[PDB]
């Protein structure tokens, strides 16, 4: 993961 | 800066050397670094290239080698932008001190209602727009980004129960987070 958050996957 | 740079940059590297622990030299981007040389992000950026390019050649186009390589660059130029987009964030999110996602910047970020197919409205900080869509990073576990269409956020100071939420715990965890923010953002509370 990115230091300043990764992707959110969609539900 | 010379010195902000310079630790900026030391997160980037460091952070690189366990991106690599997946499975120009590494050592002289990290002395260059560690000694505070780079005049330039773009110049970082620079010698990035030129060691994947070495690398590249190195072990073969098509390599296990060539493929981390490929994966470090897009990553470290990742976290070039999100530098660039807010450094106060940026600081913070690799810093990590308590309560971190609290602290606020300046200027201070926009904060939404921001819906997700199936997650229901969820609090967010607006780190940057464009017409149609905006990018967003949730309060919460994880701090994740999403894009999130126009029509899909409202203004955090619209009341929660007129929306559509899903009260899990980790959703009770999100909007304590804001809460914790929206105060250090009224008290001047900025990081230190
Ligand atoms: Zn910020």
């Amino acid at each position: 993961a990115p230091s300043t958050g990764g992707v959110k996957k969609p539900h | 800066n010379k010195q902000e740079m310079g630790t900026y940059l030391r997160f980037i590297v460091s952070r690189m050397k366990e991106r690599a622990i997946d499975l120009v030299d590494v050592p002289t981007i990290q002395e260059k670094v560690n000694e505070g040389k780079y005049r330039s992000y773009e110049e970082f950026k620079a010698d990035a290239q030129l060691l994947l390019h070495n690398t590249v050649i190195f072990y073969g186009a098509a390599s296990a080698q060539a493929d981390i390589a490929r994966m470090l660059y897009k990553d470290t130029c990742h976290e070039l932008d999100e530098l660039q987009l807010c450094k106060n964030c940026f600081y913070l999110s690799n810093a990590r001190p308590d309560n971190w996602f609290c602290y606020p910047c300046i200027p201070n970020h926009e904060l939404v209602w921001a819906k997700m197919k199936g997650f229901g409205f969820w609090p967010a900080k607006v780190m940057q727009k464009e017409d149609n869509q905006v990018d967003v990073r949730f309060f919460g576990h994880h701090h994740q980004r999403a894009w999130i269409p126009s029509e899909n956020i409202q203004d955090i100071t619209v009341n929660v129960h007129r929306l559509h939420v899903k009260r899990s715990m980790g959703w009770k965890k999100a909007c304590d987070e804001l809460e914790l923010h929206q105060r250090f953002l009224r008290e001047g509370r900025f990081w230190k």
